[PDB]
């Protein structure tokens, strides 16, 4: 599962800064 | 030796596809910040002299149709063509509201043999979208190829992710707009994109609560099939 | 404002030329007649540019991988950049060794900023003369950097297409590249040079064969840049 | 199994000019 890969897979990873 | 002839009634069309909301079925997230990108791009390309048009939340069908129709319009009095894609993506493919379509299919519509009105004219495609999930940890009587005169300015390298901040917007887009605003009218297309490359390479770095994505880097990717130098100005 | 790559070093850099002409029967690949002419011409051009040229011949996928790996482990501190030229049979994303096929990505990865620190922030150039498929073009009348930055791939042809050569004159791309280099290698920026090469093979070349399946065919090279600065061989 | 494709896959095709 790995939530992390889940985030990238769904492209939800964003730079917060 | 020369530059593309820019002596035409108009610079050309600039299709901007702003994909922000995707069908639940796809499971893709809300591309927060894309509106900021589109607004900034819209203004930049307008300033360049393009006839900008922005479409939103398009399905793979709309996108394909959109570009196909465009390739059938008469570009005789245009100097070149420009398309910008802002959406989710994966290697070789890009996301529509309802799914995924090969970027190759989107651009093929403009091959010299399928859009004669653009033969020997530059066809630019700027793609702001991931091309995978890898992260960059960083470190310390004539005849012409139907496939000629295309330029693809990708936000990232094949197989890697593409960064954006829901606040400031995409790194690549942020960069592209800066350089364009500052030199869009005096620098050659490859110089501009190279400066954009350096910009996102040096002046950007990820930062997130999760360490899996902390202090990550990115390098854009330019693919040129252009046969002449390109300057956005007579 | 943006600069050029710093070229103030004891030497320009190494230039690995891999000349694959004869392939194992098992592979079924033909004898790349004309490749010797290409290698000779390239060897001279890059030597004139100031590179320390070296030519390897009929290398197996193992030798090629080893070759480049070893090279990436050498100390490039006093070098301005690095250059590798691949002359062989090929298919999309892959290139032929005497005994088979290897992914071009694997060949070049050895030079990522995180695997060849001695070349960080220095341009790593790869010129690939090889097919990338069989499609034919009928034509028509506190600082951190992306491990993947500063790479430039000058492909003879576009993804999925064939690459032409004449056993007499040699490869179109190589013929073109050498012309422009001889004429402007020392005064034009790397992207200008490659763009002129693009136009050259695009306009001044056309296939011609007894079989109509391959008569009057065309070709357009493909440049991929991850460079972050302008590049002048001087 | 097409020969005109043989010279292709095997790289035998060249420009006679």
């Amino acid at each position: 599962e790995t939530h992390a890969d889940y985030l990238l897979r769904t492209g939800q990873v964003v730079d917060i800064s | 030796t020369y530059q593309y002839n820019m002596n035409f009634e108009k610079l050309g069309k600039c299709i901007i596809i702003n994909n922000k909301n995707f069908d639940k079925v796809t499971g893709m997230g809300v591309r927060n910040g894309t509106d900021k990108d589109a607004e900034a791009l819209f203004k930049c390309f307008r300033s360049l002299g393009f006839d900008v048009i922005v479409y939103n939340d398009c399905s793979c069908a709309k996108m394909q149709d959109l570009l196909k129709k465009a390739s059938e319009e008469d570009h005789t009095n245009a100097a070149c063509f420009a398309c910008i894609l802002l959406s989710h993506g994966e290697e070789n493919v890009i996301y529509g509201k309802d799914g995924v379509t090969p970027i190759k299919d989107l651009t093929a519509h403009f091959r010299g043999d399928r859009c004669k009105t653009l033969l020997e004219k530059p066809k630019l495609f700027f793609i702001q979208a991931a091309r995978g999930t890898e992260l960059d940890d960083g470190i310390q009587r004539y005849k012409i190829p139907v496939e000629a005169d295309f330029l693809f300015a990708y936000s990232t390298v094949p197989g890697y992710y593409s960064w954006r901040s829901p606040g400031r917007g995409s790194w690549f887009v942020q960069a592209l707009c800066s350089i364009l605003e500052e030199h869009g009218k005096d620098l050659e297309i490859m110089q501009i994109l190279t400066r954009v490359n350096d910009r996102v390479a040096r002046h950007f770095e990820s930062q997130s609560d999760d360490p899996h994505f902390h202090e990550k880097k990115q390098i854009p990717c330019v693919v040129s099939m252009l046969t002449k130098e390109l300057y956005f100005s007579q």
